């Protein structure tokens, strides 16, 4: 399916928009894409169902009362077929969105300014140097909460740049590409937002059971507070 | 330093020296946080809603990161609140703040930032003294008593595996004159001398040899160095303005003898 | 008040406030001077008299809201006055509760 | 966010209404002075720090901050007076000795105080380029006796710093 989809995509891209012959070919291209992703779904779910039916002979180990959140969830995904199959449907839908994101990653590099709110920062610096009259009141502080706390707008260019960035961050998260969303946040000078995107990680301390080598502690021990925020 | 810890009694096995040192470091960290509590509540009450950054700094210098985060959030400083929420247990975050400070200095953007705010970033980066592009020295320890200064060295300047003796040695270098920088920490004076504005006029090295240290610093030295001089530790002048008040010195000697310290001369006994 | 004639003092003070002869700037001080008489074990101010004092306190608060242009609600003299006002509210509420009980017990 | 004058004043009024004694009001005066300075309200900052100094006369930080307020107003003689008082209370402030020397040379180079403060600064910061400039300014005013001393100063600074373009141009 993917070989033929790639061929049909090359054909559709080479043609000027508006010939009725290529609307049918574009419909068939979409239907073959739907066939390809349906085979991927069938492979994922039936592989799990068959494997699960072979493993039901083993008594699942109960989590110790001092188990990390990561260990509790790892045991849930082993025991619970509904949670595991629902996550395979998520992973499948994230894979489709990833196939659509394509080379559009490269176009954002042309618009990612090296500094957060560069235009608002410029306008604030210029106001500090020249008492010239009647420009729209803008935020006085450059923390992400300043627009909300002060109820003052950003520069219109910085507001447009943030709306674009947030739409793309949502597309990367919808594609399961959370690490690339965090890298993009760091590249755009929004390292604070990259840190907010890390707070979902389940708490794990590999050292609780006295291993021979010290391993790094992972995740947020206050994940519930972060989730409420 | 020496008492029974409930956390060390909960284990049926002889606790490894590393675990003992970690639980002792936590007990000492709790002691430091409690000693600063009355003064931090006074300072935070004085700063009001307008000086929320100074009140946030005051909570950070007492190890109350959660209350610093809540205060920053209530004041509308959501960026500072987010930053503070990430400080518990990440060395990578400290290194990123250090890089951010270096980049602000290289770009000469640091001179537009409030000094109190730069002081919070300096504390979070684990840098005790920062030189701004304007040649202004931002000293994190300049408004701190010796106890909070030592606490900042234990919590922010050292790794979470560092011993009490490493924190004490780093603090001792902070108030000693060295070829590499000006002293940035206060000298550990007894509390009856803490409010004496001893104007350290232009010759400090000959005056520190005459200035008595707080008894708590002498105990921290004795804990770090088993052969530390007991004559200075048991001097009434380390505790009280009255040189005839032997109350604490005598009871400390009985406890130190119970701990098997025996190196006090018979004449001094 | 110095001669411990509290009933007569209370009546005069109330008369001074209700006669609107007192400068508005002096109303807080007058109310504060009523505070010791309001907190006495014996009900000196009747329920009616207490309502009047409450009215005077409200009139002032209303007068302050009309004189303050929205650009001077930010300098450090609003906190002490607010504390004094809260103290007065509490004292007036307590006296009112006592006076209603005492006046009601006499009518039964 | 810069706090508005009205926000600072409401905070000061609330902080003054909560204080039990006139002494306790004045003890908060240094914080109020810093808030007024961040608002560029230098006159209110001066009143607030002066009210603090009348209760805490031995605080070097308050005298230093009052000197900075007078310096921003161009009142160099009052600034120098406040800085001298701060330096008397805490002699560890080496930077203040240099700033006093700079301010005195800017006000009047013919002031016999200038030589004392520049020589006191020279002992604290041996080979500072700023101290060389202050010594050059003093000696340039003294005619022929100044010429020989300026020549000796330039030779000493070129011995310490042979690659200084400015000192080489002056020679």
């Amino acid at each position: 399916c993917n070989t033929q989809i790639t061929l049909l995509k090359k054909i559709v891209k080479r043609v000027t928009p508006g010939q009725q012959k290529f609307s049918k070919t574009a419909s068939i291209l979409w239907l073959l894409q739907q066939e390809m992703v349906t085979w991927r779904l069938i492979a994922a779910l039936y592989r799990d169902r068959i494997q699960s039916a072979l493993e039901e002979e083993n008594m699942f180990e109960i989590a110790a009362p001092n188990a990390s959140e990561k260990t509790i969830v790892d045991k849930l995904f082993q025991r619970d077929t509904l949670v595991r199959q629902s996550q395979l449907v998520v992973d499948w839908l994230e894979s489709i969105a990833k196939d659509e994101v394509g080379d559009f990653s490269d176009n954002i590099e042309y618009y990612a300014k090296s500094v957060y709110w560069e235009n608002t920062l410029h306008t604030l610096k210029q106001r500090s140097m020249l008492s010239l009259g009647s420009s729209r009141p803008l935020v006085s502080e450059l923390d992400p909460d300043a627009p909300i706390r002060q109820k003052l707008p950003l520069d219109d260019l910085d507001r447009e740049d943030d709306i674009r960035l947030l739409k793309y961050l949502f597309t990367l998260i919808r594609a399961g590409m959370t690490d690339e969303a965090q890298r993009l946040c760091k590249r755009c000078g929004q390292a604070w937002r990259a840190a907010t995107l890390e707070g979902w990680k389940l708490y794990h301390d590999a050292n609780i059971n006295g291993g021979t080598e010290l391993q790094a502690v992972e995740g947020n021990p206050y994940r519930c507070v972060w989730k409420t925020c | 330093l020496w008492g029974q810890l409930k956390e060390l009694e909960a284990s049926l096995d002889e606790p490894n020296e590393y675990v003992r040192n970690l639980e002792r470091r936590k007990a000492f960290s709790h002691w430091l946080a409690h000693t600063a509590e009355e003064r931090i509540e006074e300072e935070v009450s004085l700063y009001g809603p307008e000086r929320h950054v100074e009140a946030v700094f005051s909570f950070l210098t007492g190890g109350r990161i959660s209350d610093a985060c809540r205060l920053a959030q209530k004041s509308g400083d959501h960026r500072l609140s987010l930053l503070l929420s990430q400080m518990v247990g990440s060395q990578e975050m400290r290194e990123l703040i250090s890089l951010q400070l270096v980049d602000w200095n290289k770009l000469q953007v640091d001179h537009y930032i409030q000094e109190e705010r730069l002081r919070v970033f300096c504390l979070l980066s684990g840098t005790p003294v920062w030189r701004s592009s304007d040649n202004r020295s931002i000293n994190v320890c300049s408004q701190l008593d010796w106890k909070r200064t030592l606490a900042v060295h234990l919590w922010y300047m050292l790794p979470p595996t560092a011993t009490i003796a490493q924190a004490l040695r780093l603090y001792e270098r902070a108030f000693q004159e060295h070829e590499e920088g000006e002293p940035y920490a206060c000298y550990p004076l007894p509390p009856y001398l803490e409010d004496c504005s001893i104007s350290l006029g232009d010759e400090p090295s000959a005056k520190f040899s005459s200035l008595q240290r707080d008894v708590c610093v002498h105990l921290l030295k004795l804990y770090s160095e088993r052969q530390y001089d007991l004559c200075q530790l048991l001097d009434p002048s380390s505790v009280t303005p009255d040189p005839l008040d032997y109350r604490l010195s005598w009871h400390l000697w009985m406890v130190l003898q119970a701990l098997n310290y025996t190196h006090l001369s018979e004449h001094r006994q | 008040y110095s001669q411990e004639q509290f009933s007569e003092a209370a009546s005069l003070l109330l008369s001074l406030m209700t006669a609107r002869i007192a400068p508005c700037s002096f109303w807080l001080t007058l109310l504060l001077d009523a505070l010791p008489l309001l907190e006495q074990k014996q009900v000196i101010f009747s329920a009616e008299q207490t309502y009047e004092l409450m009215r005077c306190l409200e009139d002032r608060m209303a007068a302050k809201l009309e004189s303050t242009s929205p650009d001077e609600i930010q300098k450090q003299d609003s906190s002490i006055d607010n504390t004094k006002v809260e103290m007065l509210r509490l004292a007036l509420a307590r006296n009112l509760a006592r006076a209603i009980v005492t006046e009601g017990a006499l009518q039964e | 966010m810069r706090r508005s004058k009205a926000e600072i004043q409401r905070y000061v009024e609330n902080a003054q209404n909560s204080a039990s004694s006139p002494r306790e009001k004045s003890m908060k005066g240094f914080l109020f002075a810093r808030l007024y300075y961040e608002a560029k309200e230098y006159e209110l900052a001066k009143r607030s720090v002066s009210s603090y100094i009348s209760v805490q006369e031995r605080d070097p930080k308050a005298h230093r901050f009052l000197g900075q307020l007078f310096e921003i107003e161009g009142n160099v003689e009052k600034a120098v007076g406040c800085y001298k008082r701060s330096l008397e209370l805490n002699p560890t402030q080496k930077d203040l000795t240099l700033r006093i020397a700079e301010l005195i040379c800017t006000l009047n180079i013919k002031d016999g105080r200038a030589e004392y403060w520049v020589e006191r600064a020279s002992k604290l910061f041996p080979g500072s380029p700023e101290i060389y400039r202050l010594k050059e300014q003093l000696l340039s005013s003294q005619g022929e006796a100044g010429w020989n001393q300026l020549f000796d100063l330039i030779q000493a600074e070129l011995f310490a710093r042979p690659n200084d373009v400015y000192v080489n141009l002056k020679l």
